């Protein structure tokens, strides 16, 4: 997980916004999964009572 | 609904107002209010244009677009506006007023928006009630109350209406100490 | 020539763009020419062959 913020200031105060009273934190990552062997994998697949 | 246009030439991005003629050049490109209905105080013209060309095309302003190709540049569009100033009440009614019975409470209200026909009105709730009730005649700016009774108090609002629908109001509680009969 | 650059990540990361994953290079510089004295710069025009 990576995470980015910019805290306002004078870290968010650009062209677009002079003044700086803004900010954000966003948070993304990378995930992948390789399955090597389908026939290890076992669902049953049920109703449930309510 | 303040409608936005923008050429993408002279990049000058006209508010017009809901029933505007775009300009000869300009194009279509989205409408926002700009009193927001959930934040009214806090976003400005500018703060909607920037809404309103994140979601554009650099190749033609006219076409739908996003991140890596749009109008994001925010410094090279010049906001032409054409759209009535917002309704705004420069003075509002004082927060409480309080006499004794026979002086003589007047409220004032001015307001400051955009239309010809700046119409005003009045209502009036009693200390114990839940509606408003219509204070007949007086439709005009200042509303005075002489030889003010016992019974004439509770609280006041106008309700200054501009000429399509925009609406503001401010409210005034007014207090009588009733001395013995 | 002045060149900037400004990798992905930190650096390019507004509200435009939270995550941050665009980046560039820019080279500018600054040219300018005076004839002292323009009497002996001289051309001659003609047409060339296929």
């Amino acid at each position: 997980f990576n995470v980015m913020t910019k805290m306002p200031g004078k870290e968010t105060a650009d062209r677009n916004d002079p003044y700086g009273e803004t900010g954000f934190s966003s948070i993304k990552w990378y995930y992948g999964i390789l399955v090597k062997r389908p026939e290890r994998i076992a669902v049953m697949k049920a109703v449930a009572p309510l | 609904e303040l409608k936005v246009a923008f050429n993408k030439d002279t990049y000058v991005a006209t508010v017009l107002d809901a029933s505007g003629s775009v300009p000869s050049g300009s194009v279509n490109v989205g409408t926002f209010f700009h009193p927001d209905e959930t934040y009214p105080d806090s976003y400005v013209i500018y703060h909607g244009v920037r809404e309103l060309l994140y979601k554009r095309s650099e190749v033609d302003p006219a076409q739908p677009g996003f991140w890596p190709e749009n109008i994001t540049n925010m410094q090279a569009v010049t906001i032409d506006n054409k759209a009535t100033a917002r309704l705004v009440l420069n003075t509002s009614l004082p927060r409480v007023v309080s006499t004794i019975e026979g002086g003589k409470v007047t409220l004032s209200v001015v307001a400051l928006g955009g239309k010809a026909p700046l119409k005003y009105k009045w209502e009036f709730r009693a200390p114990n009630a839940s509606t408003w009730t219509a204070v007949s005649g007086q439709t005009t700016a200042n509303l005075v109350l002489d030889n003010i009774d016992a019974d004439k108090a509770g609280e006041y609002k106008v309700t200054v209406t501009d000429a399509a629908g925009t609406s503001v109001d401010s409210t005034a509680l007014v207090a009588v100490g009733a001395y013995p009969p």
